[PDB]
């Protein structure tokens, strides 16, 4: 098989000694990307003001969040220093090796700022075409508020500021694409329901006014435990991350 | 009945999430949004395979390399004991022997083998590397190669064949034969080894721990009716015996999104009036036989560079990050290397700072990979005050004044190894 | 062998009868300086202001701190009280007696102040070659923002205000050095990448506004379970602690 | 199915964090910053010890005390009966009775053996000592030693031979001998004893159980053809019975920066125009053959100190902080100790206060750990009201007038024991 292919070896030593993927020399084992994807990175992070919500906030949602294995497309800007030098995690970076995918995602929501409470929902029948997020008084009536009948979870941020919440994998296919293109018209039916998880929604209930400095919502996320990354393909081409800010100005 | 219970209260400790770097032997509570509410997990059959990210199964596939042109008929370089090829020894490949595609005022993208990849998201590794050698010959052609592993040794300042032979090395014939691996070992006075590319500026990074060179023992040679050309494809893969240790920040990025907003605090230009600029010559620079930026026709009217901040390294050189405009410069052939630029058009990528008292002013240099090569190491000439005569041969020639820019030209501070 | 050398014993009377280490008298042994380094002791401590953090605080980092066994070079000044008199702790004493160690710490971050959350990561392929931590807008951009895939823990002060968390040894070699000097050219490479566990970073993650105050950061650290000192080297020349302030004032 | 789940609530009681003294026979919950979440250590070999740390292991090893000469043909002090070195026991050893390093306005370096450093992490002691005595001899030189343990006495004010042979003793010849142990006994009152070093302004600090005594049964002998003087070199370590009952604040602290900021509320000086000093000398204070510090030439210009605070003990006596001077003192030998200042210049390192009245004048010392003991001795003095013809003794010489000082100089109060 081409790909491993190796014809007339010449091995002048013999193979180094075993350390079982790190187990000898570290207490653990270092032998599967699946394990480092279970590992939570950060998913998306913004800071919501009043202005970005409807000027009547009945309980309007406050982020509609797709939900990509392989991440959201990134923006690099002066006001995000983190996806501009740390570029994507290492999950998005794991996925680009691999065509498909049939499991669920594990997210972590860590909302500062808000002393109301929160409302999540996921709805695995719409999900977006988009790989960016929609904010606030953006976001269309129909999911702006909560849906009845979807799998939701509904905290208080007296009790904990940091919501969990495992998303189920709810498509009619056998696989989900990775590292799915937001130009798609020649293919819309897998880009809107083969695709994506089904949108989060994370919305405020309660009539507490939003502080000056607003609040900041941080979704992290990680693969669970029946989520499998299926078939290798390629990896494409990557940029370097000291590539960012140099090191000729070493502290900066 | 009412029973009291008066068991005492246990102490217990408030945290407000499960751990967040935990990704194996342990369970996660969580509050799943299902209908059921037990252990749940998706459907599978064999339609739909088992998750394929063990590690060896992924480095285990081969990546390729940097090609290069093998001439038969070149006289001066198809002679044995002479190098075709080299490069240190390590996971990631050094970036000047991976296929790459530049963007003006973006990154570079960069074709990393699967070895490469797995391994930037990791801190160690360890193990041996297949290199595998194909070549583009026909029943025509033959050589014999030596390749060799020295440990200890990151360039070939003193390699020769007469050394490389008194280290690990192998010896190929390519008489019929058009591919061979060679597994070279490894070598190392400790047990992992730390990766060579980290993270932003050049966090956690060093160097590698040895070097591969390709020598010529018997020429290429070929015949009249058949391509005196062979072309050799470097592939790299994993040993069975290769390892990696520890999760840490990915040396690299996705190319979906190749933008970036180089810090503000580091940008340099022109002092007003003093732009637009253009590609020139004068006479106090090498009798005006070199290129710098000119903002006038007058002379003496060289292009200033506003303050440069104290904090930017001796040995940098200097990157456009805006607007640029192409100019037609040309360089030859530098004594032991290989290094020439052949006369035609091209952007303005890269820049060094060339001092004269209390001005500065800005020597130009192509948008090419060889263009970063030279820039970098004019500088670096410059910062241990080279004579000014030994500088001259790695500054590109002036040919003819260039189109203006629109206004003036931004640039940022990089350094390369 | 000399260390323990005793020629021509003359002893007048029996030996002392055995109290097994302090557990005949009092409830406990007392046997192995490893014990006495797994009690917690102040590492680092410090005050920091909105004036000590960028302008524009995107979730950046407080502190930068390094890690050693044998903790960090101290400052004895007028702000640092325990440090003047008090002096290092028990295990830099004990480090100082031992040349190398091959083990994990423990940590205990304790924040007053702040009503925001706090995260933690942990570096361990970017170990600082100076004995003092970085502190706000003089730390790096490569570590002042949130690096991916490394080890962390992110907590909301909202539910507690202490954080307790272990940092494993992830190091090269066979060992690590104690008591490493900062002033090291010949071994740039031992300084580097042999002798500390790896900078831990602790930032702020929200828009909440530092008080006029400030914030206060204290690190307690201790000895981990599969630590070890490993080689006995002899112990440095000491101070004494009643040398600092004087008895001639037994009250001040 | 959704069964109720009416099982009553417990009680518990939230605190923020795990035990902070607990360090052997618990677990300790915590967050591993890990990717294997289970209970993980790092790997092992036997390149890699186990923890040496076990302390018996530790203060079994031998360190070094302050060596002494012992000459034979000194006629005055090389006779039966003389006391040759003599010291408390207890496991932290005599400041005055371990190499030092001093350094102005820094702290005091002390080159503590084993079982000293341990013992200072600890509360208390208790067990048998090995004082091994290291003679430097060869087979010429004899003699005889009486090395006596003297349970409850802390001094040698009333210590002879004649006593000395009534306490548990032993009696080493010196005859081709150069090494020999004297395991003392614990003879206490009491099971623990409490150490004698504690904490910052003497905080938990107390005294030494017993005296060590070295006699000299028969005088040293040596030949002309032979050195006459016999270096002693003390050393300790912990008998087999030794232990150490519980941790409290370090006594020590490490060298790795000897820096010490004084409490400034104790600082004293000179009145403004009563500087820059110097020292020397006035007719009134043992007809100016004593030194003392002067503001001026002409006389009862004698350097005032500024107000010294009530809450300074009395038996106090000072040292320099800032900048200091150099003077030329000397001091003869006093009757019935070993105290002397050969002539020579000296750094000022410590000072006596001598008042007259509203008027407090400082008497300079020489930083020396020799001056230290005589400075806190004539602070002592002043402290009883002793004649003042009896405390002559025990101050520095005038010879000659010193330099000045560039400005103030302030001093800090210390005591001794």
């Amino acid at each position: 098989m081409e790909r491993t292919f190796t014809p007339n070896v010449m091995q002048p030593t013999p193979l180094l000694p075993t350390t079982n993927d790190g187990r000898v020399t570290f207490g653990e084992a270092f032998n599967d990307l699946k394990d480092l994807a279970r590992r939570y990175q950060l998913y998306w992070e913004g800071t919501i003001l009043e202005g970005n919500l409807r000027a009547i906030r009945r309980n309007s949602a406050l982020v509609q969040l797709p939900l990509y294995p392989h991440g959201l497309r990134i923006q690099p800007d002066v006001n995000n220093p983190i996806w501009n030098i740390m570029r994507d995690g290492h999950i998005p970076v794991i996925s680009s090796g691999f065509r498909y995918f049939r499991g669920g995602l594990r997210l972590r929501i860590v909302v500062e700022g808000l002393n109301s409470c929160v409302w999540v929902q996921h709805h695995p029948d719409r999900p977006s075409i988009f790989s960016r997020p929609i904010i606030g008084r953006y976001i269309a009536a129909k999911d702006a508020y909560r849906n009845h009948a979807y799998a939701a979870y509904v905290q208080n941020m007296s009790v904990n500021r940091t919501i969990e919440v495992e998303v189920p994998f709810y498509q009619p296919g056998l696989y989900g694409m990775l590292n799915a293109s937001d130009n798609n018209t020649a293919n819309s039916f897998d880009r809107l329901r083969f695709t994506g998880l089904g949108d989060l929604l994370i919305g405020i209930e309660g009539e507490q006014p939003i502080p000056k400095e607003g609040i900041e919502i941080s979704v992290y996320y990680s693969i669970a435990d029946d989520f499998s990354f299926n078939i290798f393909c390629g990896f494409p081409p990557m940029v370097y991350c000291d590539e960012t800010y140099s090191a000729a100005t070493p502290d900066l | 009945d009412n029973p009291p219970d008066p068991t005492p209260a246990k102490f217990f400790v408030p945290i407000p999430s499960h751990s967040w770097a935990h990704g194996t032997n342990t369970s996660e509570p969580t509050n799943t949004l299902r209908l059921d509410g037990g252990v749940v997990g998706v459907g599978r059959s064999d339609d739909i395979g088992t998750s394929d990210t063990a590690i060896s199964g992924i480095i285990g596939v081969y990546g390729l390399l940097k090609p290069f042109d093998w001439n038969a008929n070149d006289t001066g370089r198809n002679v044995g004991g002479h190098l075709l090829w080299s490069m240190p020894v390590h996971p990631q490949v050094d970036k000047d022997q991976v296929i790459q595609v530049m963007t003006q005022s973006k990154l570079t993208q960069y074709y990393l083998p699967p070895i490469s990849v797995v391994s930037s998201l990791y801190a160690y590794t360890r193990g041996s590397i297949k290199y595998k050698f194909l070549f583009g010959n026909n029943p025509r052609h033959n050589a014999r190669l030596l390749v060799a592993y020295i440990p200890g040794i990151s360039s070939d300042n003193r390699l020769t064949l007469e050394r490389a032979r008194n280290s690990a090395h192998v010896v190929f014939s390519l008489n019929e034969v058009s591919e061979f691996v060679f597994t070279v070992p490894y070598i190392t006075d400790t047990m992992w080894w730390p990766r060579k590319y980290g993270g932003p500026q050049a966090a956690g990074e060093f160097v590698a721990p040895s070097y591969i060179c390709m020598f010529i023992l018997n020429p290429l040679v070929a015949m009249e009716s058949v391509p005196s050309i062979v072309t050799i494809v470097p592939m790299i893969a994993a040993g069975d015996d290769f390892e990696v240790a520890v999760p840490a920040q990915p040396a690299v990025g996705l190319s979906r999104n190749i933008d970036v907003i180089y810090p503000k605090d580091s940008i340099i230009s022109f002092k007003s009036g003093y732009f637009p600029v253009y590609v020139g010559s004068w006479h106090s620079f090498f009798d005006s036989t070199k290129a710098i930026l000119r903002y006038g026709a007058v002379s003496d009217h060289i292009a200033q560079l506003g303050n440069i901040p104290a904090n930017v390294n001796r040995k940098a050189f200097w990157i456009v990050v805006g607007d640029t405009i192409k100019f037609k410069t040309k360089l030859d052939k530098i004594n032991g290397t290989e290094w020439f630029i052949p006369e035609g058009e091209y952007t303005l990528g890269y820049g060094v700072v060339w001092r004269d008292g209390a001005y500065a002013y800005m020597v130009p240099y192509p948008l090419t990979p060889l263009g970063e090569k030279i820039a970098q190491y004019t500088a670096s000439l410059l910062a241990s005050n080279t004579a000014i005569s030994q500088i001259r041969p790695y500054i590109p020639d002036y040919i003819v004044d260039s189109a203006a820019s629109k206004d003036n030209i931004l640039w940022s501070p990089i350094e390369d190894r």
